[PDB]
Order: structure tokens, then C-alpha cells, then sequence
């Protein structure tokens, strides 16, 4: 699950 | 960083971006932030970035830790001091966000990223803890963005749509709610979608690759 | 790292290795060698591993503000300050090396293992310096090493091999001198190849893995 | 001109 990669 | 220009201390974090030296990108950004002025767009996301790489390397070595830990004392000890460092960065972040950037922050722009960033770390802190109450200040920090996005920005807003792809995130894998995750994904793919007719080519590459990656989280729970 | 067991440093520099934490890895492997005890082949590894990924990264980024250096006083003050930083962690390993790691190597293997790293570490200060001094202490590091190495290893040896290929660059990209580096790497490797015949399939394998390194070297050189 | 990576 990925969040914003920033 | 009190002796230091606050414009020097700018440029200094951009170097330092170009030079893959992101806890001296956070030193600069952190005195830059302790100058008590508020911060630009570009200088929210310079401080933003410098945070999230630092603090995504302990993260990784983090679970690298606790999977060997899991699978003496030395494994232990040494994942308590990676952990505790984590934990530091995280209270670093949320206390420049606490005194007194949040606060400070009147615009929808500006006080949604604060917002997100605040439900970030304490995402962050809640994935080492061992409870609730850092789970709800997450839950907190990113309903109040939420609510400020949904008023006050179109469907397609970059920051609104990384808030609720970070939202949905903290519904998966912190608050063990993966159908509230799955419908905020979809929800917001689907309004983003319908909105897209009104953007130019260039805002229409920032926030098509975002809905992307609500995209691929949709893929990957459903 | 003076109230740490020998062992558990070790440890956890092998932890630190595997959560890609190199400077928590070199600060185990400094309070290891001030334990006094001489170090075994994997401990001498574990203590190049460390430094070489902390220095590496900060060769990568001074070069970085080099350039743009050459293309206010900011760029220069904080090339400066990596600049700092790295002659520091150099200093440190030459400081372990003479104190008293150097003195205490008799064998071979151990012997030519830390001049090298001698010479590696001088010729990181001289990539910076602006000099002689620390170029000819390179030198002098290095040439011990290969005299030692051609009386008492075979040719094949990695650290024969890992010794050469480095002093060879020191030829090529600090004193100037291309054609001792296409030399150099030439004669190891052909001299390397007459010898791989005596090797197991492991040993053929580490090998020729350097010699590689030697003629990519070389196809780049001519 | 590469070293050894190590
Ligand atoms: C939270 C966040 C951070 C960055 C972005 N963004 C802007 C442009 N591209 C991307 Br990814 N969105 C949201
Ligand atoms: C100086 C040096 C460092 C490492 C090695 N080595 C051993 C096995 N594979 C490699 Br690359 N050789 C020389």
C-alpha cells in the first residue's frame, strides 16, 4: 500500500 | 540555525535536495521554519520532502529491525534506537507544526499540508507504538484537512487528493478500516475523474498521477 | 562505544549493514577496533564496508556541490562544510589505521589490507585537497601494499586484485599519470588470467569478478 | 574509472 512518495 | 539567513538557509536545503543530503536539508528547513515567518508553497514543499526522507529511512531500517527481531539483547536494543530516533524526528515535525506554523496558517493551501503533514507523523508515530491516542491525533489531523479540502478546493487539488490518498493509508494499515479505505479511494478516483475536463495540460499531469496511485492501492485491496 | 561488548558491536554493525545504516555501521566498527584486539578477516571487511559507504556518499555529494560551485557564498560555505565532514571521517580511519591497527598486522592478508585502505583514504583526501603531501602519502600507502602482495599472495587474490585496480586509479585520476594506470591494470590482469587455472569455481569466481573491474577500467582508458 | 565499490 503506497502513500504519497514525497 | 539562528545565525544563518533565513534566504540562506532556503538556498542551502535546495543544495542539499541536489546533493541527496536530506538530514542537512531538514537542519536548514527546520531553521528556516524556527524564523517565525510563514512558509511559501515551494518552501512548504522543501520542508516537506527534506522530513519525509529522512524520516523514510528509519522507517525502513525500522522494519528491517523488527523483522529480524521477530524472526541477545542486540537485536532488541538496537531496533529501540533506531525506533526512539524515528519517534524524535516525528515530535521534531510535529512540534514545528504545533509552534507555530499550524496555527499561522489561514489559507486552504497552506492549512491543509500543514493538516496532512501533522496526520503524516503521527501516522508515522503510530506505526512503532505500542497507542490509540496516536492513531486518533492522526484521525484528527487528517479529518480536520479533509473537511478543509472538501470546502475549499476542487475534486483534483494535488494536496487534497495526497490527503486522501494518505488518509486511506492510515485506514488500511493503522486503523484496520480497509473498506473506509477502499471507499475513500474510490470516491476520490471517481470525483477527481469528473474534473479533470476543467485543467490545463500541466495541471492535468499532477493530478492524473496521483489519481494513479489511488489507482494502484485500489488494485492491490481489491 | 566504550561500555558495549566487543561482540555485541560486531553484531550490530552487521545489523546496521542489513537496515542500510552505515554511519550507526561505522560508529560500531570504530568502538570494535578501540576494543585493541586485533580484527579477523570478516571484522576487517565490516569496518572498509562501513566507512567506504559513509565517505562514499560523501564524495557523491561534494562532487555534486563542486559543479555547481564551478558553474552569495552559500554554495561555497556549504561545499565547504561537506568538505569538513568528509577530511573528518577520513582522518578517523587513518587514525585507526596508525592507531594501531597497522602496527599490530603481520600477516599478509591483514597487512596489505589495511594499507590499502590507507591508500584509499589519503586518496580521498587528495581528490578535495588543494596536496602534494597527501597525494605522495597515497603513493607510499599503496606501494607498501603491492610490495607486500607480490612477495607473499597470488595473483589471483581479491585483495591483490582490489589493491591494484585502486592504485591504478590513483595513477589515472590523482597523479596524473594514465599510462602507469593502463600499465598497472594491464599487467595484474594478465598476470591474474595465467593463474585463474589453480582456483576453485568460488575463488575463480571472486576473481574474475575484479579482473572485470580492471578491463572496464581499461576499455574506458583506450 | 572505477574502484572498488565495496
Ligand atoms: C502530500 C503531497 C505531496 C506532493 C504532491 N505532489 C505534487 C506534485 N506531485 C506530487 Br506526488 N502531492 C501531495
Ligand atoms: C579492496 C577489496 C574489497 C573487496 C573485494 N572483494 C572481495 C570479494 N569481492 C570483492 Br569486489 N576485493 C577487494
Amino acid at each position: 500500500a503506497g502513500s504519497i512518495p514525497g | 540555525m539562528g545565525s544563518m539567513e533565513r534566504a540562506s538557509l532556503i538556498q542551502k536545503a535546495k543544495l542539499a535536495e541536489q546533493a541527496e543530503r536530506y538530514e542537512d536539508m531538514a537542519a536548514f528547513m527546520k531553521g528556516a521554519v524556527e524564523k517565525g515567518e510563514e512558509l511559501s508553497c515551494e518552501e512548504r514543499n522543501l520542508l516537506s520532502v527534506a522530513y519525509k526522507n529522512v524520516v523514510g529511512g528509519q522507517r525502513a531500517a525500522w522494519r528491517v529491525l523488527s523483522s529480524i527481531e521477530q524472526k541477545g539483547p542486540e537485536v532488541r536494543e538496537y531496533r529501540e534506537k533506531v525506533e526512539t530516533e524515528l519517534q524524535g524526528v516525528c515530535d521534531t515535525v510535529l512540534g514545528l507544526l504545533d509552534s507555530h506554523l499550524i496555527k499561522e496558517a489561514g489559507d486552504a493551501e497552506s492549512r491543509v499540508f500543514y493538516l496532512k503533514m501533522k496526520g503524516d507523523y503521527y501516522r508515522y508515530l503510530a506505526e512503532v507504538a505500542t497507542k490509540k491516542r496516536i492513531i486518533d491525533s492522526a484521525r484528527s489531523a487528517y479529518q480536520e484537512a479533509m473537511d478543509i479540502s472538501k470546502k475549499e478546493m476542487p475534486p483534483t487539488n494535488p494536496i487534497r487528493l495526497g490527503l486522501a490518498l494518505n488518509f486511506s493509508v492510515f485506514h488500511y494499515e493503522i486503523a484496520n478500516s480497509p473498506e473506509e479505505a477502499i471507499s475513500l479511494a474510490k470516491t476520490t478516483f471517481d470525483e477527481a475523474m469528473a474534473d479533470l475536463h476543467t485543467l490545463s495540460e500541466d495541471s492535468y499531469k499532477d493530478s492524473t498521477l496521483i489519481m494513479q496511485l489511488l489507482r494502484d492501492n485500489l488494485t492491490l485491496w481489491t
